[PDB]
C-alpha cells in the first residue's frame, strides 16, 4: 500500500564489482512490453495501467 | 568475491566422504546446489536443496549422495558413498542470491575430487 | 613446433589466476610477526567469535 518510497531506513549491501574500465555517462531502463505494438489493445493490454 | 569454498579429499572408489561448502557468513538464499564438472563433457548437475525443504537429485546419482543443510553454520554438506570412477571431477557450490528476483550464483568456488584406486 | 602463448590480463579486476604467493602454514597462541594480505605487524593470533 505504498506507491512512493516508504518511510524508513535500510542499509545497502555491496552485491558485485565489475571490472569494466570504460567511461559511463548516460543510462537507460529496459521495460517489458506486455501489449503488442502491431495491434495495440484498447486497454488492459499492458500490465495494470 | 563475497563467499568462498575449498577443501576436499581424494579417496578410493566405494568410500564415503563429506563435501562441505565452507561457510562465509549468513547469506540470504532459497536454493543450495551441489554441481559437478569434469573435463571433456558438459558441466552437469548433482543435487539441489531448498530452504523450504524441497530436495532434487540428478538421475544418475541415486542412493549415493545425501544432502543436508545446517543453518547455524549455514553450510550445505554432501555425504557421498558407494563411489565409482565416473565421479572424478571438480565440485562447485552454486548459490541462489536474489538479484533482481534471483540469479548470480556464486559457483566460482570449486573443490577438485578424484576417485581412483591408484 | 608446439607453440603455446599465455596471455595474462593485468587489468583493474579481482585477480583470478594467482596463488604462487605461497603461504606455508600459520601459528596461533604465540606472539609472531604476521603479514596478512599486506597488513604487516606483530601480535598473538587467536580464534575469534
Ligand atoms: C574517457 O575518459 C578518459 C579519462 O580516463 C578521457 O581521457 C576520455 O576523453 C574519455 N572519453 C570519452 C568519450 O568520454
Amino acid at each position: 500500500l505504498v506507491r512512493d518510497l516508504p518511510q524508513g531506513f535500510s542499509a545497502l549491501e555491496p552485491l558485485v564489482d565489475l571490472p569494466i574500465g570504460i567511461n559511463i555517462t548516460r543510462f537507460q531502463t529496459l521495460l517489458a512490453l506486455h501489449r503488442s505494438y502491431l495491434t495495440p489493445g484498447d486497454s488492459s493490454s499492458g500490465w495494470t495501467a | 568475491v563475497q563467499l568462498q569454498e575449498s577443501g576436499g579429499g581424494l579417496v578410493q572408489p566405494g568410500g564415503s566422504l563429506r563435501l562441505s561448502c565452507v561457510a562465509s557468513g549468513s547469506v540470504t538464499f532459497n536454493s543450495m546446489g551441489w554441481y559437478r564438472q569434469a573435463p571433456g563433457k558438459q558441466r552437469e548437475l548433482v543435487a539441489q536443496i531448498t530452504a523450504g525443504g524441497d530436495t532434487h537429485y540428478a538421475d544418475s546419482v541415486k542412493g549415493r549422495f545425501t544432502i543436508s543443510e545446517h543453518r547455524g553454520k549455514n553450510a550445505v554438506y554432501l555425504e557421498m558413498h558407494s563411489l565409482k570412477p565416473e565421479d572424478t571431477a571438480v565440485y562447485y557450490c552454486h548459490l541462489q542470491v536474489p538479484f533482481l528476483g534471483g540469479g548470480y550464483d556464486y559457483w566460482g568456488q570449486g573443490t577438485q575430487v578424484t576417485v581412483s584406486s591408484g | 613446433y608446439r607453440v603455446v602463448v599465455l596471455s595474462f590480463e593485468l587489468l583493474h579486476a579481482p585477480a583470478t589466476v594467482c596463488g604462487p604467493k605461497k603461504s606455508t602454514n600459520l601459528v596461533k597462541n604465540k606472539c609472531v610477526n604476521f603479514n596478512f594480505n599486506g597488513l604487516t605487524g606483530t601480535g598473538v593470533l587467536t580464534e575469534s567469535n
